[PDB]
């Protein structure tokens, strides 16, 4: 069983409560998982206002943005959940800010409060679809010139539509729908069976 | 008979180069912890003759964009001027002994600059052409201090005629007095032979220019005619500022010391291009433009003054 | 604890004696003679290479190598299809489907694993209960055709029949460990 | 022996020799199998020995080792490479992740094998094919350059 | 037969396995494609070497494409070929007679045995290929002997199909090419300065896709099919037009024939594979006969394709780096001859 | 003679590879800094010339003038030099 | 039991820090000799 | 501006790189590169693979750290399961991730020569380097992409030899790092090269989230190795090199000197191995032993269970950042009950660099621009993911 220190869950709850206090016109929860990590949760108009009051404050330091996700609960009204982590090399700690933003309401972007942002929050629109507002230059960065559909979404084929091979009449590659060979055998792996209360 | 020494010349030049190429990669290797080719032939003998099959054999492609002369033009033109220089040149005796000598090699070199201008139109490729305007503008460069490190040897020498060096090495070498220009002498003939501190001409990282269209046939015979630079100037080195020992008696003993020395000054460029990186382009004519060249023009002046008051004005003939 | 590279102490302020050897450094190359002796010094060191076929370069007991499907002593193969070599193999490569055979025992009447597809993580070695899938010495399998590297159980078992000198020596020396 | 067969069997023997000997590779550098081959042209196992170039350009590569998973957006390039290459060029597959998909054969951005983009001639299998084992997979594209006889069907032909 | 599953493209079945001798060839490329495309089962006879045939490995997909050794003059290697082939498709031509096989041999002689051992082994249709207006009086012995198989065949194979296609159009191709590099040659001579030998090109794929329809298709029995093409032309315009996609100055000059058929011959003394034939030449200027005949394109389910859109392709390579840019609009269209 | 003899064998022997190469096997890239380079490139290769005959002029009997001229020749162009290097001139 | 373990008393010590042997002539003489070579060989 | 793009094939794009550049002149304007060559789709596979079954796909994002990117995998699935592996695992994970840092690093400066034009040093080193994969390949059987570091503890016990050869090579190996020391650290040549190259400042590093050697060689000092020690590197003395200036001089001798310290580190972990089990004797979480699972009812259903479904780790979400030889490497694992991941994004320590390239490289020439991408060490692999 890991060591767990209730030093940091209580310095972290503090500073959440720290956070929320300071910008509650944006923070809807703000919590700390068992994990000792805080995880201010914020609305999505809160994105400029939040980060930038996380980066530029005497009391809360977080200069680098370690990273920009966004997973996607289909389930979810909003089916994104872009979650921004960061990092305070001053007081070595780490928060994550993480808002909810759907497939056709677009999120500000942070390229200003960040540069670090600028190729993630591309990445972020390539995979999922998400829409930064004000950003210096979103284009697709990861999937191919001509990628149709955002590949991380959980409504996408794995194997995807299009595959490609060189066909001679042509003498130039050429997408096909996709025709596999042996289909993606998909166990069925959950237990019947729950663990804990949790 | 005067074909036979030709033959005598460019037959066995040409061998050598082969071989160099072969001497280059075991050299290199044997530095870099590796045994280098010898399991073609017998340690790896036959190994320059084995990719020379190849390289011919392999399709020449003319590229859609190409000039189909500028591009057949410029490797005859490397090779034919390459293998031209080592008509003129005294082991101890020369082919064709000319009495403006060193005139010729200084200006046969430089029409070589054509071949890689001409190679880089012609390819009609964005490589290409980087690659050739860089490298027309460093041979160049390294041209103008090649020359002045020459004319101040001359004024030593009495004479354009390389034949005479011979005489005027026979108590001491030309690197004792003048070592300062031979470190400048070797450095513009590695700058002239493209070859590793100053390889910007065809950086491979860098432009992986020269050759970018060039496969088979004309690669090979610019290559070779690289190769058979690569010993020319150190031969020349050789002759100008290491005077091997010459006896009337015994003309060979000077060939003999000639095959030692270019063999060993052959072998540094190897090793110079193992040991050191590559310059940058403009780092490169710093060099020369603001280091070498104040050098060269000032030390130019000492060997016309150096003659004057040490009474040593050289006998002309 | 931090250690300052390329950060300068001090300024020494130059002495002729400092500035000549300076200069002397910038002038007749020192540096770049020093780098040419380290080169020419390993010119006379051993070449490290081996004859490739000649010799080999060393593998130890656990290298993955090529697949082979092991055999009991007695000639009954090792395999009982329980199938969880196909559950945990991460790239899908392993594809077995069953029957009772004849004798009435539990068989694979197809094993195929995808060599192309296959990323020889050496799961399959570890999640085999009767250890029948096992990672054998060979690596060199290099085929001319696709289809050659496609494996069925035939071509695996004459694998494991071929290997299995070497294979019951490898796992002999490795199965404390594990 | 006196046969205008036998002068033809010597003479492809000579030129398939030459191809043989001295096998200019090219690598595109995908993936880390390419650093798997990083491993051949070093000390252990060097490349060069056999004749093998470190670092060669197109136009003058004899053969093509695609090291590394082939996607869906490099596949436009491998094919304009191979194409631009001299003829006589021979393709070493090495890599599960080229040969074949390997893991992320299923991935939508993974052309599930470079056979679809280009001929491959040696197919050389492991996820991290071990260096002597593409140097194997060089020394079979030898035995298969040995075998060609060009020359022969020309003058039966 | 093989039941056909699958969405129609690349590792799909589709149920032909069909032995396709001469599949090497500028056509057969094509017909490997379309088959292989559709998921079919294609056994290529090949004699040379392996080098050759890569670039019919990647068409089709894995273990659909098999590849076996073949001599003509060895009846064995194609008893062996048909063993398990249902389909056998023949396309082996040649133009210049070679020193080891007449044009007998290449047309009638060859095409014959094949079909014949198809019949032994039980496959279920043959589809033969010979030239377009091939009399067996033709001038061209190419065409004459060509015209002597179809009739052959037909009794070691009866029910055989027969398509007779003209001149092809396609990358690769003679008909265009050759024209397109009389560039080496100053003048381009031009037999009755190219006229009275109205020429009806047809695009390679439309060919190979129509040949492709044949095997699957029940309408075609005994059939002798005429794949033509969307637009006849004098050769004046066409080599002209050629010229004028390549960008290349034209100078038609006459040259009579009868000293042509000897150039013709010159050429054709070559040991390496002769640029033009004494046979070809006689082709050349052997007029495209008329369209009335069991239809073959567009009966066999393809719209044939006009030959201004494509040439734009086939003839690229020949422009030099000015005109490589310049596109078909830029240039100006042939006109056809209902002649 | 002799050379014409030389040469022309060099050129067939070049030929010669070239032909049994091809036969055997059966758009504004400016910049001011290089074309600066070519001129004084030039502007050094006449002094070039000016200076190539001093060989034959060392025996002159005036000596003092030949010295005195020289001196100012290799003297103004490196001052050309200098201001090239003072101007953003060869710092490219 | 037998597993593998650093050897009783722990190994021996291992060097990290840079080697590089400042080994030369010094300036001055290194000079002379150059110049030396060049004051005889004028003579 | 004459726009050129440094195409994959070439030797300096790493396979895979497509930068397009504006070239004013020689002097290049402006760099927009194309990533996107070697994407593979490593994070929308994982979560269609069991927990086990995607740690092969971690040593894959940067092909040259393997064990070090198993084990922020690692350390991530161990957070979320709160259990910790056991003592002697926790050494050999030490102990070869500075043996993957020294492998790292070795590829990094040497193909920076390649790049700049040194072929040397690459060979000497990387003939060093195979004699490291074979420690790879003697405690796990891959000369590379071991799948030795498992969530749960690492996956088998070192061979009896291992620490005496890991010792034969460290005791020697640091006179291998001062020998390409004397050929490219003061060369007139590699410093003009790489002095006063792609200088980044210290605001602007941190503000691009470059956190690595990018990070330290501006004189940041920030090593979550020191800062937020994961595995036992508390127990382990080190110095962090950090560099003053920022030219790619200054992180080449960084570099340099972390290979070194990483010798420091890797003394100890041989000279303080505990005696113990080398992985979590959960059975839940770490499968069971060969000879238990084969004579003990519970083991065979546990082996069962963890190889054909899963640990099921608890539902959750982390990120987790271990000091990577490139940098940062952290993985935010969003975990359901489910015994598949939900959601697994690889932080790269590449792909904040990549960005920073255009910065970097300004008023520079063509040939900076090769070291400016050769000072980053990015792999793209982990940029494509
Ligand atoms: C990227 O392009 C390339 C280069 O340029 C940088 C290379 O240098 C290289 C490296 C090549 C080498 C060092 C080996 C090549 C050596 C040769 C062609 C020399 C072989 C010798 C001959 C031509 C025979 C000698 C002369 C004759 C023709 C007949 C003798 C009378 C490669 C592989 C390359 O692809
Ligand atoms: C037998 C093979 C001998 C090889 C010698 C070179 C390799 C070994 C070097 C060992 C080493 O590290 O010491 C270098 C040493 C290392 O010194 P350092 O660079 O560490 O510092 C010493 C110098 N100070 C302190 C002043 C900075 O370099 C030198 O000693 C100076 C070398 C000057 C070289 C000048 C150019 C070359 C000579 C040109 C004139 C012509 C000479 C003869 C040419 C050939 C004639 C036939
Ligand atoms: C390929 C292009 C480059 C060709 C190689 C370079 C050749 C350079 C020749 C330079 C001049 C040579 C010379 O001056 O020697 C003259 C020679 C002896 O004259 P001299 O030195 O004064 O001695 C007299 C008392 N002994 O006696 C003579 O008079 C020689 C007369 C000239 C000999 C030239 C030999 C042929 C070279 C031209 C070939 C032309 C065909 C190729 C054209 C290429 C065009 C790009
Ligand atoms: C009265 C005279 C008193 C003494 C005068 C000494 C004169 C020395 C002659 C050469 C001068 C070269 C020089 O001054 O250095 C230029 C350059 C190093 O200069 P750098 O550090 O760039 O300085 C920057 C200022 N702008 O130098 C270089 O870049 C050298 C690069 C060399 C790359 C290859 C080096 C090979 C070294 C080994 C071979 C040396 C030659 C030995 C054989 C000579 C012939 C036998
Ligand atoms: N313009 C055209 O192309 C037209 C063609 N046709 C007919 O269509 C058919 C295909 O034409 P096309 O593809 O251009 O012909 P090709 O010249 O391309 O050759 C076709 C194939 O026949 C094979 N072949 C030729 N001679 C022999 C032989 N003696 N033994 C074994 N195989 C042989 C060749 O194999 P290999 O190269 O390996 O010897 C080649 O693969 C021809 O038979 C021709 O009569 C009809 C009208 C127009
Ligand atoms: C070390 O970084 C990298 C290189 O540059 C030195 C590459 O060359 C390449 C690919 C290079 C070739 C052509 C083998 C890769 C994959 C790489 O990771
Ligand atoms: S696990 Fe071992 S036994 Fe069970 S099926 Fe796979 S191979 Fe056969
Ligand atoms: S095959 Fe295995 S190693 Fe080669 S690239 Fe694909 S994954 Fe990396």
């Amino acid at each position: 069983v890991r060591p767990r220190s209730d030093v940091t869950h209580k310095q972290l709850s503090a500073f959440g409560e720290y956070v929320a206090e300071i910008l509650p016109k944006y923070v809807q929860q703000v919590q700390v998982s068992c994990l000792d990590e805080l995880e201010i949760c914020i609305h999505p108009d809160g994105v400029i206002p939040t980060l930038t009051f996380l980066r530029d404050h005497t009391n809360a330091q977080f200069k680098s943005l370690a990273d920009l996700t966004a997973v996607d609960v289909p389930t979810r009204q909003n089916r994104f959940e872009i979650v921004y982590n960061l990092l305070s090399l001053r007081f070595n700690s780490r928060i994550r800010v993480k808002t909810y933003a759907d497939e056709l309401t677009p999120i500000d972007s942070i390229v200003s409060v960040h540069i670090a942002a600028n190729w993630y929050e591309r990445e972020v629109w390539d995979m999922f679809g998400v829409f930064f507002f004000n950003h210096p230059d979103l284009r697709r960065i990861l999937t191919d010139y001509g990628f149709e559909g955002h590949p991380f979404r959980k409504d996408f084929p794995l194997t995807g539509y299009v595959e490609l091979r060189y066909d001679d009449e042509v003498k130039r590659v050429v997408a096909e729908p996709v025709e596999l060979a042996q289909e993606f055998r998909k166990f069925d792996l959950n237990s019947p069976w729950e663990a804990f209360p949790a | 008979m005067f074909f036979i020494n030709i033959l005598t010349l460019l037959v066995p030049i040409l061998i050598a180069m082969a071989f160099l190429t072969l001497v280059e990669r075991k050299i290199l290797g044997y530095m870099q912890l590796r045994k280098g080719p010898n399991i073609v032939g017998p340690y790896g003998i036959l190994q320059p003759f084995a990719d020379a099959m190849k390289l011919f054999m392999k399709e020449p492609m003319r590229p859609l964009t190409t000039s189909m002369s500028l591009f057949i033009i410029a490797p005859t033109l490397s090779l034919t001027l390459a293998l031209s220089l080592w008509v003129p040149l005294p082991m101890p005796h020369p082919l064709i002994n000319l009495n403006l000598g060193i005139l010729f090699i200084l200006a046969t070199s430089s029409l070589s600059v054509y071949s890689i201008l001409w190679s880089g139109w012609a390819s009609n490729s964005k490589y290409s052409l980087f690659g050739a305007l860089r490298a027309v503008a460093q041979t160049i460069s390294y041209e103008v201090t090649m020359a002045i490190i020459l004319l101040s040897v001359l004024l030593m020498n009495g004479s354009y005629s390389l034949q005479t060096l011979i005489t005027t090495q026979e108590h001491m070498w030309l690197l004792l007095p003048a070592w300062p220009m031979a470190m400048m002498w070797f450095i513009s003939t590695l700058a002239e032979t493209n070859r590793a501190p100053f390889d910007l001409t065809e950086g491979e990282s860098e432009l992986v220019g020269f050759n970018v269209e060039y496969a088979a046939g004309p690669f090979a015979l610019f290559f070779m005619a690289e190769y058979t630079n690569i010993i020319l100037m150190n031969a020349l080195t050789t002759i100008i500022f290491l005077g091997p020992l010459y006896y009337i008696n015994l003309p060979e003993l000077y060939s003999t010391n000639f095959m030692m020395e270019a063999l060993l000054l052959s072998s540094t460029f190897l090793w110079i291009r193992a040991s050191y990186p590559r310059f940058r382009y403009d780092q490169l004519m710093h060099l020369l433009w603001k280091n070498f060249l104040p050098l060269t023009l000032a030390l130019c002046m000492w060997h016309i003054s150096l003659p004057i008051f040490t009474a040593g004005v050289p006998p002309y003939m | 604890t931090y250690k300052y590279v390329n950060k300068k102490e001090q300024e020494s302020e130059v002495d002729m004696k400092s500035a000549t050897d300076n200069a002397a450094r910038i002038l007749m190359w020192t540096e770049l003679i020093r780098g040419l002796g380290m080169t020419l010094s390993y010119l006379f060191r051993e070449p490290a290479t081996i004859n490739y076929p000649f010799e080999k370069g060393p593998l130890s007991p656990r290298f993955r190598g090529e697949h082979a499907l092991r055999r009991y002593p007695s000639g009954e193969e090792r395999c009982i299809a329980c199938k969880l070599c196909e559950a945990i193999c991460p790239a899908q490569a392993i594809t077995i489907e069953a029957e009772p055979r004849a004798d009435g025992s539990r068989r694979t009447t197809r094993y195929d694993i995808d060599m192309t597809k296959c990323i020889y993580c050496g799961f399959c070695q570890e999640a085999c209960p009767v250890d029948a899938i096992v990672e054998g010495p060979n690596f060199e399998f290099s085929t001319e055709t696709h289809e050659e590297l496609l494996y069925n159980k035939e071509k695996l078992l004459n694998n494991g029949d071929k290997w299995e000198a070497e294979i019951a020596a490898n796992i002999q020396a490795d199965y404390l460990y594990r | 022996r006196s046969r205008a067969e036998y002068v033809v069997t010597k003479l492809d023997d000579l030129i398939n020799w030459a191809r043989r000997s001295s096998l200019w590779p090219m690598t595109f550098g995908l993936a880390c199998c390419a650093v798997e081959m990083m491993h051949m042209a070093a000390p252990r196992y060097d490349m060069d020995r056999f004749g093998v170039v470190f670092r060669a350009s197109p136009r003058q590569a004899d053969v093509m080792i695609v090291a590394g998973t082939l996607t869906n957006k490099m596949a436009p390039a491998l094919r304009k490479v191979y194409d631009q290459m001299p003829e006589p060029r021979y393709v070493v597959s090495m890599g599960s992740c080229a040969n074949g998909g390997g893991y992320y054969h299923y991935s939508y951005s993974v052309v599930r094998g470079c056979d679809r983009i280009v001929p491959v001639d040696i197919y050389v299998p492991g996820c991290p094919p071990t260096a002597e084992a593409l140097l194997y997979g060089i020394l079979q594209l030898q035995r298969k350059i040995k075998r060609e006889q060009k020359l022969k069907i020309w003058y039966r032909r | 037969a093989v039941i056909p599953h699958g969405k129609g493209g690349r590792s799909s079945v589709s149920g032909v396995v069909a032995t396709v001798f001469g599949a090497t060839g500028f056509l057969g490329r094509y017909v490997v494609n379309h088959l292989g495309r559709m998921g079919s089962q294609v056994i290529i006879p090949y004699r040379c070497d392996v080098y050759d045939i890569m670039h019919l490995r990647l068409m089709g997909d894995l273990g659909q494409l098999t590849f076996l050794e073949w001599d003509a003059r060895d009846k064995d290697s194609i008893r062996k070929a048909v063993q398990h082939s249902n389909v056998v498709i023949n396309l082996i031509g040649r133009e210049w007679e070679t020193r080891n096989f007449d044009f007998e041999d290449v047309f009638v002689n060859i095409p014959r045995a094949i079909a014949q051992a198809s019949k032994e082994a039980g496959v279920e249709r043959f589809i033969h290929v010979s030239h377009l207006n091939a009399s067996m009086k033709s001038s061209s012995k190419s065409l004459r002997s060509k015209a002597v198989g179809e009739k052959e065949v037909r009794s070691v194979f009866p029910e055989a199909i027969i398509i007779r296609p003209s001149d092809i159009f396609g990358r690769e191709d003679r008909f265009l090419n050759h024209f397109a590099n009389y560039r080496w040659f100053l003048a381009v001579p031009l037999v009755s300065l190219g006229f009275k030998t109205v020429k009806q090109p047809v695009y390679v794929a439309d060919v190979s896709k129509g040949i492709v329809n044949a095997t699957k298709d029940p309408d075609a029995v005994g059939k002798t099919f005429a794949f033509t093409g969307p637009n006849r032309y004098l050769l004046f315009h066409l080599v002209k037009y050629i010229f004028g996609m390549t960008h290349r100055t034209f100078i038609p000059y006459p040259l009579p024939l009868f000293v042509y058929s000897w150039i013709g011959k010159l050429f054709g003394l070559s040991p390496f594979e002769p640029w033009t034939t004494k046979d070809k030449v006689e082709r050349i200027h052997i007029s495209d006969v008329m369209p009335t005949d069991l239809p073959g394109l567009e009966d066999l389910g393809v719209q044939p394709t006009p030959l201004e859109l494509k040439s734009i392709e086939v003839l690229r390579r020949h422009r030099t780096y000015r005109w490589l840019s310049s596109e078909i609009e830029e240039t100006k269209p042939a006109k056809t001859v209902n002649y | 003679m002799n050379l014409y003899t030389v040469i022309f064998i060099n050129i067939l022997l070049s030929l010669t590879l070239i032909l049994v190469a091809f036969w055997l096997p059966q758009r504004l890239p400016f910049s001011m800094k290089f074309f600066l380079v070519a001129i004084t490139f030039l502007l050094f290769d006449l002094e070039i010339a000016l200076l190539l005959p001093l060989p034959w002029a060392i025996q002159t009997i005036k000596t003092s003038t030949m010295m005195i001229m020289a001196f100012i020749l290799v003297t103004i162009l490196s001052l050309g030099l200098a201001y090239e290097w003072t101007q953003k001139g060869l710092e490219w | 039991v037998k597993q593998d373990m650093p050897p009783p008393g722990g190994y021996g010590p291992i060097d990290y820090k840079r080697n590089l042997p400042r080994r030369g002539l010094s300036g001055y003489s290194m000079f002379a000799v150059g110049i030396g070579a060049l004051i005889f060989g004028y003579w | 501006n004459m726009t050129l793009n440094f195409g994959p094939q070439h030797p300096a794009a790493h396979g895979v790189l497509r930068l397009v550049l504006e070239l004013s002149g020689e002097m290049v304007r402006k760099c927009d590169p194309h990533i996107g060559l070697l994407h593979r789709g490593t994070e929308k596979l994982i979560e269609y693979k069991t927990y086990l079954q995607a740690l092969p796909y971690f040593d894959r994002l940067d092909y040259v750290s393997m064990m070090c990117n198993e084990q922020a995998y690692s350390i991530a699935v161990e957070k979320l399961l709160n259990i910790q592996p056991p003592p002697r695992a926790q050494w050999i994970r030490v102990l070869f991730g500075e043996i993957t840092r020294i492998l790292n690093h070795i590829m990094a400066v040497t193909t920076h020569a390649l790049d700049i034009g040194a072929m040397t040093p690459f060979f000497w080193m990387f003939e060093e380097r195979e004699k490291m994969f074979e420690f790879y390949e003697r405690v796990s059987g891959a000369r590379m992409h071991a799948a030795y570091i498992r969530p749960g503890g690492v996956h088998q016990d070192l061979p009896l030899g291992l620490l005496d050869d890991i010792y034969e090579f460290s005791k020697n190996f640091s006179l291998r790092i001062d020998e390409v020391e004397e050929m490219l650290t003061n060369n007139r040549i590699w410093r003009n090269r790489t002095v006063d190259i792609g200088v980044v400042t210290a605001e602007d590093a941190l503000n691009y989230g470059f956190s690595g050697v990018m990070l330290r060689g501006s004189g940041i000092q920030w090593d979550l190795r020191k800062t937020q020690p994961y595995d036992v590197y508390d127990q382990v003395e080190f110095d962090v090199p950090i560099g003053s200036r920022g030219d790619c001089y200054d992180r080449y001798l960084c570099r340099v000197e972390e290979m070194r310290q990483s010798l420091r580190i890797i003394e100890q972990c041989l000279n303080k191995m505990p005696p113990g089990e080398i992985k979590v004797d959960d059975a839940k979480v770490s499968p069971p032993k060969r000879a238990e699972m084969k004579t003990s009812m519970e083991s065979l259903i546990h082996h069962f269970k963890l190889y054909t479904e899963g640990y099921q780790v608890p539902p959750g979400a982390t990120y987790t950042a271990i000091e990577a030889p490139k940098g940062e490497f952290g993985v935010y694992l969003v975990s359901d009950g489910s015994s598949r991941p939900y959601r697994c994004k690889i932080k790269a320590p590449g792909f904040a660099h990549l960005a920073g390239l255009d910065k970097m490289s300004k008023g520079h020439m063509l040939a900076d621009v090769v070291a400016i991408i050769g000072t980053q060490d990015i792999v793209f692999g982990e940029i494509d993911r």
